[PDB]
């Protein structure tokens, strides 16, 4: 199951 | 800071004339990920399957390209790759010795 | 020797385009089972295992939101990258993040890592103690006071030693007639010219898994590593890999050199020349 949160550089 | 590609060209098992075999070109170890990996039978162009793009631990790519084939004796094959570290296209045929 | 789940993302700009392409993928070991790629009609999170196929449509519903959301925030990112290192529209440029748990034999977190590159150049990571962050240079300074400011850390830390390892552990279950059934490799020996004074002798280890293995030719028991040729471990296109290791020896003289076959899956290590 892939990593959900907010990812944003 | 681009990184060049490697690549093998190898069947799947020890190849004999006449029987079912698979033929990769795997190419490895390059950066940028824009590259033209393509199987030649006689230097004509295959159809063959690529893998989804992944990359190794060092953030370098790696794809491998591959269909089936029955060898023969006389059928030539090889694996041509274009990539922007390549000033020319990289050609590497395929022999049973590697 | 122990497992891991890890995903693979990269996004790569398009400036002929005006956009951007993103493409994941996610492994078991060394098995991949899951893809998505932002190009594809009505994008999904993709079976690449038989295994995986299981999963209830729950699963593929939000595993391809995940993905589609990771998507934008990486095609917003690449624009923000260029502006940090002063680039034009005119090049294309790649961002990539890699993630993973790795199980330990108490069935906790061994290691767990997440990192991110631009250019092909580490640009910030998570430290080992998955509360702060490592930054490579004054761009990536930028992106760690903002994940600072809004607490990042903690929720990498709590995917890392929990969910991550929870579906490693479902998925291992449910592949473990593939993933956990290690392949020894069917191993030979050939020979082939080289030059004057010289006949090579190639060691060859076809068809096993997983992908870590040891091949080392020895001449009365001394590593000749720094003669050798050694390929780089090689897919065989079926799930499993390849690989061999090549010297160049005396003639007459092949009887004097070993080579040594380390796998998880061999239990004892093996020895064998040329015939």
């Amino acid at each position: 199951y892939g990593d959900f949160f907010h990812d944003m550089v | 800071v681009a990184r060049p590609p490697k690549v093998q060209v190898y069947s799947r098992h020890p190849a004999e004339n006449g029987k079912p075999n698979y033929l990769n070109c795997y190419v490895s170890g390059f950066h940028p990920p824009q590259i033209e990996i393509d199987l030649l039978k006689n230097g004509e162009k295959m159809n063959a399957e690529q893998s989804d793009l992944s990359f190794s631990k060092d953030w370098s790519f790696y794809l491998l390209v591959h269909t089936e084939f029955t060898p023969n004796a006389v059928d030539q094959y090889s694996c041509r790759v274009k990539h922007v570290t390549l000033d020319k296209p990289k050609i590497v045929k395929w022999d049973r010795d590697h | 020797g122990p497992h891991s789940l890890s995903y693979f993302y990269t996004a790569v700009s398009r400036p002929d385009r005006g956009d951007s392409r993103f493409i994941a993928v996610g492994y078991v070991d060394d098995t991949q089972f899951v893809r998505f790629d932002s190009d594809a009609p009505n994008p999904r999170m993709e079976p690449r295992a038989p295994w995986i196929q299981q999963e209830g449509q729950d699963y593929w519903d939000r595993e391809t939101r995940k993905q589609r959301d990771t998507s934008q925030t990486y095609r917003v990112g690449l624009k923000n990258l260029r502006g940090y290192y002063n680039q034009s529209e005119a090049g294309s440029h790649t961002y990539q993040s890699m993630y993973g748990c790795y199980l330990g034999p108490d069935g906790l977190l061994l290691r767990g890592y997440r990192q991110y590159a631009y250019d092909g150049a580490d640009y910030i990571a998570l430290n080992e103690d998955l509360r702060s962050w490592t930054a490579a240079d004054t761009a990536a300074q930028i992106t760690k006071r903002k994940w600072e400011t809004a607490n990042v850390a903690e929720r990498r830390r709590s995917y890392l030693q929990g969910l991550c390892v929870e579906s490693l552990r479902e998925y291992l279950e449910m592949g473990k007639d593939t993933l956990q059934r290690a392949e020894p490799p069917k191993t030979h020996v050939t020979r082939h010219p080289s030059s004057d004074l010289g006949v090579t002798l190639r060691c060859w280890a076809l068809g096993f898994y997983p992908k870590e293995i040891s091949l080392t030719w020895q001449r009365e028991g001394q590593d000749q590593s720094q003669d050798m040729e050694l390929v780089e471990t090689r897919p065989s296109g079926d799930g499993t890999f390849q690989k061999w290791a090549a010297l160049v020896v005396p003639p007459g003289e092949e009887q004097s050199y070993t080579c040594h076959v380390q796998h998880e899956g061999l239990q004892e290590p093996l020895t064998l020349r040329w015939d």
